[PDB]
């Protein structure tokens, strides 16, 4: 009777809400509010979520949240919570997408390729700036930095790659090291690396 | 003694650098906020003049076969893009049309 | 003591210096901030554009620049600008969008 | 069976909350479930239409989640989305760019960003339109990138706005204003001043001045 | 009813209009280059138009037939 097509619509509407849980964002009705379900992904590498709880009273305020400190939060919350929430949501999700970007690249290239990397690299819990020196199967060792001046990109802002304990001579080493700048400055980190391995 | 005279004149100094950087990125936005806004001002003003002195040349000669220069191309070449593209707009309203038959 | 009192004594004058200009000039921006609104109006909440688009490369050179023989297309875009029969096709298909903005 | 029925009222109403909170309405869903095993793989398909309040879209994806003694790693193998046949050509660009990149939240912001920045033009030219309409002349609609200023009292002389949408390779969107005037030569040779050919970055300096309508309505009154 | 006279007129108007539009192979010439096409914002082709009219024509006459023609705020208009 009834019972059926309620329990019909009662599963049809919770798989429209699994549907929604994969689209990025989630939320959830609570007491005190609403509690927001934020998932990030990196070429389709699906990885760890966060989740924060808001207050439906004016004024709008921050109840708790597992956001990592490092992340700047509080002065977005100050200057987009009270008008157009959806945008602060939408920044927040474009600031966790390119953190945990940058740390998958960095936590791959630290297990993957350990036989070219000589000593470990330096590397801040932002993850906003890379140094490292490298040998490569004759013998050219290379010392990279990178600096990422934006938060919002998962791209290099400025690579610099320079030549140590061996002076330039011959243009195999100008090529290559233009080259990798190159590559670093337009394609991912573990992509050249994996690409002129072989 | 001299200790706390090393610790009070690191504290001003430090207090004090940061008023240092907010003058001198008031100071040197006001500068170009004030140049644009007087190279805006000439601009709007000479570009009436130009229209205001103009507005009666045209009315003496209504039909004057006038051309155009090769500044104009891209605008005249702009109104060319639906000339090229109606047929394709006749698409979108005869998806529209659908949209419009789907009672 | 000696090079960081240096150090901090030619700051603080940089500083009263550096006041002082900014203040004659804010002081100074008055005349004519109130002078290019004279014959113009002082002045919908559209948020303001990032400098990005400001300095973002514009469009006419790059259409210039784009295509070649500019004279020997003018030559013929002239004539059917001239022309009266997409005149007609334009007037009646805004006739067609003006009827369904009606609507 | 009163409590059955609020239970379903007060999802509903949570849906609809969520709906109009996130901004896209989803139509039904479909899920496909295969197991190839050897350490376990499971190939999940799934499928689901929806709209963002002014386009919808259709997609379907198959997704390879890898379940190990420590791992659990989901990839995308596949995606295929489909829009309706629109005008707009950087749209299906995009779309195959998200398609070659396999991703799926960035592809969801970018549209959200893309209506939103649409709904803004839109709006702004069919306020225009009603405000001055002796002077306006929007040949091509409010839901176009063209504006036609032109005088009544003579046709020969009217300027364009365009008003473009643009996103970039890494998925971001952005705007971009500019004019073309369509001016005979007869004020070329009136005028030695030679004010026209300095009007695109002018304006684009006026336009990032004082605002975006005010720029317009001071050229509406300036040619008025 | 002017719509059937807008129709004949702009139907016999398509055999001259495309003529004029095969007059210059100029416009032929810059077809196919995405330089163009991506700054007008669709595409330069124009040649299966005629099937475009001869469709339209049975779609109007349809038509014709049928006779067709803050946060806070918006957060709480939407609970009620």
């Amino acid at each position: 009777n009834e019972q059926e097509a309620l329990e019909e619509k009662l599963e049809n509407v919770k798989a429209i809400l699994q549907a929604y849980h994969f689209t990025g964002l989630s939320g959830k009705l609570t007491s005190r509010g609403v509690c927001v379900c934020i998932s990030t992904a990196f070429e389709g590498n699906l990885l760890d979520s966060y989740f924060v709880d808001l207050v439906i009273q004016k004024p709008l305020r921050i109840h708790h949240h597992s956001v990592p400190v490092f992340i700047p939060l509080e002065e977005i919350a100050a200057k987009y919570l009270q008008t157009n929430i959806q945008h602060f949501l939408f920044s927040l999700c474009e600031y966790l997408n390119a953190y945990s970007g940058r740390k998958y690249q960095a936590d791959r290239l630290q297990s993957d390729f350990a036989a070219l990397l000589t000593g470990p690299l330096q590397r801040n819990p932002l993850c906003n700036l890379l140094s490292f020196t490298y040998k490569l199967d004759q013998s050219f060792p290379f010392c990279a930095r990178l600096l990422y001046k934006d938060l919002t990109a998962t791209l290099p802002t400025d690579v610099t790659v320079t030549c140590q304990g061996v002076e330039v001579l011959s243009t195999s080493w100008e090529e290559q090291r233009a080259s990798h700048e190159t590559l670093f400055c337009t394609k991912p980190l573990h992509q050249v690396f994996a690409s002129f391995t072989r | 003694k001299k200790r706390q005279r090393m610790i009070e004149v690191q504290d001003e100094l430090l207090r004090l650098e940061p008023q240092l950087k907010q003058l001198q990125t008031k100071y040197d936005e006001l500068k170009e906020r004030k140049s644009s806004l007087r190279n805006a001002a000439y601009f709007l003003s000479n570009l009436k003049q130009l229209y205001q002195d103009y507005s009666d040349v045209q009315a003496q000669e209504p039909n004057v076969k006038e051309t155009y220069d090769s500044s104009s191309l891209p605008a005249l070449l702009f109104k060319a893009r639906t000339l090229l593209g109606a047929e394709s707009h006749l698409r979108n309203i005869n998806h529209q049309l659908e949209k419009l038959l789907d009672q | 003591i000696d090079k960081m009192v240096e150090t901090t004594e030619l700051m603080t004058g940089n500083i009263q210096s550096l006041k002082n200009k900014i203040q004659i000039l804010a002081s100074e921006v008055e005349e004519e901030e109130e002078r290019v609104k004279q014959m113009h109006q002082i002045n919908l909440s559209l948020p303001e554009l990032s400098q990005k688009t400001l300095k973002a490369p514009t469009l006419q050179k790059e259409i210039l620049a784009l295509i070649p023989n500019q004279n020997a297309l003018l030559k013929d875009l002239d004539i059917l600008h001239n022309s009266s029969q997409m005149k007609s096709m334009s007037t009646f298909i805004e006739e067609a969008y003006k009827k369904l903005d009606a609507s | 069976s009163k409590d059955l029925k609020n239970q379903l009222g007060h999802l509903e109403s949570e849906l609809s909350f969520l709906s109009t909170l996130t901004g896209i309405n989803i139509r039904n869903h479909s899920k496909q479930t295969e197991d190839l095993t050897s350490i376990r793989k499971v190939l999940q398909r799934h499928r689901l239409s929806g709209n963002c309040h002014m386009v919808t879209f259709q997609l379907e994806f198959q997704i390879l989640e890898i379940q190990n003694k420590e791992r659990l790693s989901s990839a995308v193998t596949d995606l295929n989305i489909i829009m309706e046949p629109t005008e707009c050509s950087e749209l299906s660009e995009f779309v195959s760019r998200a398609e070659e990149r396999k991703d799926l939240f960035m592809f969801f912001r970018s549209l959200h960003f893309f209506v939103e920045w649409f709904e803004y033009r839109k709006r702004t030219f069919k306020h225009l339109k009603e405000k001055y309409p002796d002077a306006v002349y929007l040949s091509e609609g409010p839901s176009s990138c063209s504006m036609g200023i032109r005088s009544a009292s003579r046709p020969g002389f009217e300027l364009v706005i365009v008003w473009r949408i643009q996103i970039d390779e890494d998925g971001k969107v952005f705007p971009k204003l500019d004019l073309l005037t369509k001016v005979p030569q007869r004020a070329l040779e009136l005028d030695k001043n030679r004010a026209i050919e300095t009007a695109p970055l002018s304006f684009r300096t006026l336009v990032g001045l004082l605002g975006i309508e005010a720029a317009l309505e001071s050229l509406i009154k300036s040619l008025c | 009813d002017e719509f059937m006279m807008l129709l004949s007129k702009v139907e016999k108007l398509s055999e001259e209009i495309m003529e004029i539009m095969q007059n210059l192979s100029s416009i032929q010439a810059l077809e196919g280059s995405r330089e163009l096409e991506n700054l007008i914002g669709i595409s330069c082709a124009s040649h299966f138009l005629k099937r475009e009219m001869q469709k339209t024509k049975e779609l109007m006459t349809k038509v014709n037939k049928q006779k067709l023609f803050d946060s806070y705020e918006f957060l709480k208009a939407i609970l009620n």
